[PDB]
């Protein structure tokens, strides 16, 4: 069901990050992991503008009540094989917002996450390490 | 007749190899111009295969043209390859065959707009009425230049007038001192048309900007996206081949059954040198403009220079 | 205009182009996954078919195929042309009769002289 | 083998009220058969005239001469150009009779309908077949009377008896100028025919011979879409059943209005008068008609009124070609335009019949004339919209279809003649492209709330579409073969008057 011609997406992933109520600390790290000092285009990643194209979602922020259907709505429209990488210490159970009537924490109880990266916020090398680890999982899953 | 099928298959396979490789060299040069390693050279030959890999999505409100316009686009590009000057005179070039070229170079973009607009949600409806305004606005600028040069190379004598096989007989550059000014005015209008047809630079309007970065092709998702990203690259090669055919064809004579391929390589090198200025430099050096400012520039500072060039070159013969 | 049999080669190269371009999908449907049918348009993902929190979509567009103005000195003359021609067609029977009467007189006066 | 084009429609028309006493559905299956036999007889008379000769025929004695030296009886002359009108009027008539079985069956009293629609294609053969000058008036009157009686048929609607009055009270005046011309042209010369009158017109020119031409042409220009007098068509097309407008935009405009001008200028009134005057008189109306017809064909909001104003702008091409084809006599320039204005009649009849039958199906299914409310019609009615797409691409002319080579001739003729009229033509062909592109973008959209519950028509409303599309595609593979074997020798035998009046003798 994963058939065979998908070794190539391990050499060309396209990303699209889904903000749901962050405080813009990790969104800088998504953007600054593509500038000339921490360069990432040499692997092939390419910030794309619509969820039809992409195959790695890149969810940040604690899931705020108003943005709860949107996260469940943009998960169908990405096509097949795709992974989900959760970045930060607020998809992993909130950080300081674990006790609100508005933030339903960890992102695992909404959609099936694959790789978590702790930190607040993570340095941009940790994001590269996370995407390499998830991509070698999906290379294992092919064979 | 059957010897006109072998060329149409083999030249298609050649151009489909070369065009993506030129795109890869272009992305490498643009990456090095701003302190970056950049992707490896044959990077589009992976992106093509992974776009053919995935699962195509059809929306619930979609016509029979959503699944059938990215066939007709590639079909009228492959059928256009048989009329283009690849360095040797083309295969099906008869006495007409300029208006067939202009018609089929117009018609592919209309198939693209009809394929985008034939869907549901009105991001495609706003991303299509911005397309056809720029389509109408950029094709009286090339018709005057090409009709003036095709009329003017027919005074000194040829047997297939108004045909692209007649453009290797005699060029602009031997009409005397006044033609040297029409040469640079015509270099201006042809570089402007070539930048505004493949849509990069100032004129990067209906591709990666639907109100921010949504684009026109916000909807095509699987196989269809791979076919469209192939067809636009073949059209990139075709338009620049026209530009190097009109401006300066200087090929070798070299009779034999292998002078064809030597002239083919020399034409490929001239295509590379013409893209290297326009696409790479003009993309790196200048951002977008607008749509209401991209219309009043092609009717004021490009179409005017075509009239000046055509009138001044008419006063040379 | 062009050739004598030349409009018959155009169909040949066009059909061989469609055969190659359809053969490519016939290959690429086999290798790779199938399709499915979702609907929201991937277009401002907040709402697909909802009712009201603030105002929302379903304000559909008519035929407006113009979003540009050349020298912005031609649209006024075009509208001043279409206005008079639009309200010429009144719909009264003496208009019909007077038009064919003056047409007959015009052709008669020209044919008498030369 | 050529009385049988008048015998069979009379036998179908005069025998319909005695076969409607079978009170079932025989009243249609008799009409379809009796309209089908005329197609066979039309093909055979086309083959017989293109084999050899310019055949005359005489009703009575075997010769049109008694013990005298001038014609007595009524003579028929069916030279190469009348044969195309006989061949194309017996084709769209069949395809529009077998059409309306499923359309026009919610309504009442369709026993008179089929005999009127059989009279239509009876009073339109006899204009082509004839060679007498008074017989022309009766056969122009039959067509006009039954076309008055088919427009105002649905009498209970708000404006079906509003188009009928407008067409009636002006057509019944324009069809009496012709009778005053015949009354004023009898008493001066003395004979009543079309071959021997061109002999008598040559010796003694009179002021009568020009008075009886001025209002004669001014009358026949009302049965067209000529430019000051084009208003009855614009509201006679939305107020009609769709089987009528397919046989009124394509045929009755270009039998009683173009063919008649061509015949009574090129054969009677042309050994004496300069053709160069009548050329510049016709060509002014050809240039008003383009702009007036295709300028307000882009401000519309209705669906059938769009097609009504697009079928008056295609008449300007025909008048321009037929006008340039007179100020230049036998040469190369003014010969390829008269050849370029015959081929456009048969192409325009085919594509406009195809483009009205599809609008009939759409307007029958959901019931709203407005084109702004319905959008995304191709989501739930695909085959209909594809037929519309081919029929819209064929008008402006795209080179794989047949509308290209029919219009390249008028382009190169008007460009080699004078370079102003070519610019007029290019303006007139920009505006129609704008109109059909706009109406095309209204149909590929999101499915609106008034469309979603819809289907396709049956088989007998779908079978004419297939034959028309196959005809105008395979007719487009061979454009420059059919423009040298048929329609250059057709147009060379229009100014060939000496053989006309010599084969009468
Ligand atoms: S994960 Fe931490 S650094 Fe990132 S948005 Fe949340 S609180 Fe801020």
């Amino acid at each position: 069901r994963i058939a065979q011609l998908c070794k190539f997406i391990g050499r060309s992933p396209w990303v699209f990050h889904v903000n749901s109520g962050s405080c813009n600390g990790c969104d800088i790290e998504i953007i600054a992991a593509l500038t000339p000092r921490y360069d990432a285009e040499r692997f092939g990643v390419k910030l794309v503008g619509s969820p039809r194209h992409a195959d790695i979602l890149l969810v940040t922020g604690p899931v705020t009540n108003q943005s709860l259907e949107r996260v469940k709505l943009v998960y169908e429209q990405t096509p097949d094989p795709k992974i989900v990488i959760a970045i930060g210490a607020c998809p992993t159970g909130g950080s300081v917002f674990y006790e609100s009537p508005f933030t339903n924490a960890p992102l695992d109880r909404i959609i099936p996450v694959d790789v978590f990266v702790p930190g607040c916020p993570p340095r941009p090398e940790a994001i590269l390490h996370g995407v390499v680890l998830a991509l070698e999982k999906l290379a294992k899953m092919i064979k | 007749i059957v010897y006109g099928v072998i060329g149409l298959i083999l030249i298609y396979i050649y151009v489909s190899v070369v065009s993506l490789l030129f795109s890869g060299i272009d992305r490498k040069l643009v990456a090095r111009m701003q302190r970056r390693i950049g992707p490896p050279i044959l990077q589009p030959f992976y992106d093509f295969l992974k776009l053919m890999s995935k699962e195509t999505i059809i929306p619930k409100t979609a016509n029979f043209m959503f699944k059938a316009a990215p066939i007709l686009m590639l079909a009228t590009v492959i059928a256009l390859l048989a009329y283009t000057p690849l360095g040797f005179p083309p295969i099906f070039g008869t006495k007409g065959d300029i208006i067939v070229f202009i018609y089929l170079l117009t018609l592919a973009d209309f198939f693209l707009v009809v394929g985008v607009m034939s869907s549901g949600s009105p991001y495609g409806r706003i991303g299509a009425a911005r397309g056809i305004a720029l389509l109408v606005s950029r094709e009286p600028a090339m018709m005057l230049g090409v009709f003036a040069v095709m009329w003017a190379i027919s005074k000194l004598g040829v047997e297939k007038p108004f045909s692209l096989s007649s453009l290797y007989e005699h060029t602009i550059w031997d009409f005397g001192p006044v033609a040297w000014v029409a040469g640079v005015v015509l270099i201006y209008v042809f570089m402007a048309w070539l930048a505004s047809e493949i849509e990069v630079g100032f004129f990067n309007i209906p591709e990666a900007e639907q109100e921010i970065a949504e684009g026109t092709l916000v909807e095509y998702s699987g196989r269809y996206l791979g076919i469209i990203k192939l067809a636009e690259s073949i059209k990139e090669f075709i338009a620049a081949s026209l530009v190097v055919a009109v401006l300066f064809p200087w090929q070798l004579n070299i009779p034999g059954v292998q002078g064809y391929l030597i002239n083919l390589l020399l034409h490929t090198l001239k295509v590379f040198i013409v893209l290297l200025v326009s696409k790479t430099i003009f993309r790196t050096i200048t951002g977008r403009l607008k749509i209401s400012q991209a219309v009043n520039l092609l009717w004021t500072r490009v179409f005017t220079a075509s009239v000046i060039g055509a009138l001044l070159l008419a006063l040379g013969v | 205009m062009f050739g004598y049999w030349d409009p018959l080669y155009f169909i040949i190269v066009f059909i061989i182009g469609l055969i190659l371009a359809y053969l490519l999908n016939l290959w690429a449907k086999k290798s790779g996954m199938g399709t499915r049918e979702v609907g929201e348009g991937t277009k401002i993902f907040i709402s697909g078919e909802d009712p009201e929190k603030v105002i929302p979509g379903f304000e559909h567009l008519e035929g407006y195929y113009t979003g540009r103005n050349t020298m912005w000195g031609l649209v006024n003359g075009v509208k001043k042309f279409f206005a008079t021609l639009k309200n010429d067609h009144t719909g009264l029977l003496p208009d019909y009769v007077s038009y064919l009467l003056m047409t007959t007189a015009f052709i008669l006066v020209i044919l008498l002289l030369r | 083998w050529l009385p049988f084009i008048i015998i069979i429609p009379l036998l179908g028309a005069f025998s319909m009220p005695i076969v409607s006493l079978l009170k079932g559905k025989a009243k249609e299956i008799w009409a379809s058969m009796i309209s089908f036999a005329t197609l066979i007889v039309g093909i055979q008379v086309f083959r017989e005239v293109w084999s050899k000769g310019t055949i005359v025929y005489t009703l009575g004695a075997p010769n049109p001469f008694g013990k005298a030296t001038f014609p007595i009886r009524i003579v028929w002359e069916v030279d190469k150009f009348g044969a195309l009108m006989v061949l194309i009027v017996t084709f769209v008539s069949f395809l529009a009779v077998i059409y309306s079985i499923e359309y026009m069956k919610h309504d009442t009293g369709l026993e008179k309908f089929y005999t009127l629609i059989l009279i239509l294609e009876l009073g339109m053969l006899g204009i082509a077949i004839t060679g007498d000058i008074f017989n022309f008036y009766v056969f122009l009157e039959i067509m006009s009377i039954a076309s008055y009686a088919l427009v105002a048929f649905r009498n209970d609607t708000w404006e079906g008896i509003e188009a009928g009055i407008k067409y009636m009270f002006a057509g019944s005046l324009a069809s009496s100028f012709v009778l005053l011309g015949i009354a004023l042209l009898y008493g001066q010369y003395g004979t009543l025919t079309m071959g021997y009158l061109a002999v008598k017109i040559a010796e003694n020119p009179t002021i009568v011979a020009k008075v009886a031409l001025a209002l004669f042409i001014g009358g026949l220009l009302f049965k067209s879409g000529a430019a000051p007098v084009h208003m009855w068509l614009a509201d006679a097309h939305p107020a009609a059943p769709s089987s009528i407008s397919a046989m009124l935009s394509g045929l009755v405009i270009k039998i009683g209005g173009i063919y008649a001008i061509a015949r009574i200028v090129f054969s009677i009134f042309s050994p004496t008068i300069n053709l160069g005057t009548i050329g510049w008189i016709i060509i002014i109306f050809a240039c008003i008609t383009l702009i007036v017809g295709n300028a307000m064909a882009v401000v519309q909001e209705d669906l059938k009124r769009l097609l009504a104003y697009s079928s008056v702008g295609q008449i300007g091409y025909i008048l321009l070609g037929l006008g340039i084809g007179m100020v230049a006599y036998g040469t190369r320039v003014g010969e390829i335009a008269l050849a370029g204005a015959i081929y456009h009649t048969v192409n325009h009849a085919l594509m406009k019949a195809l483009l009205f039958l599809v609008a009939g199906a759409v307007i029958h299914e959901i019931g709203t004339r407005n084109m702004n409310e319905l959008s995304g019609l191709a989501k739930t009615m695909p085959k209909t919209t594809f037929a519309f797409l081919i029929g819209a691409a064929a008008i402006v002319g795209l080179p794989p279809l047949n509308g290209f080579a029919s219009k390249w001739l008028i382009y190169e003729s008007s460009a080699l003649f004078n370079p102003i009229l070519g610019a007029i033509a290019v303006i007139g062909t920009v505006f129609c492209t704008a109109a059909y592109v706009r109406a095309l973008f209204t149909f590929f959209g999101r499915p609106s709330e008034k469309v979603t519950n819809a289907r396709d028509p049956g088989i007998a409303m779908m079978l004419p579409m297939i034959i028309l599309v196959v005809t105008i595609i395979v007719m487009g593979f061979f454009p420059w073969q059919i423009s040298d074997r048929i329609m250059v020798p057709t147009a060379r035998a229009l100014w060939d008057v000496i053989d006309y009046i010599s084969s009468l003798m």
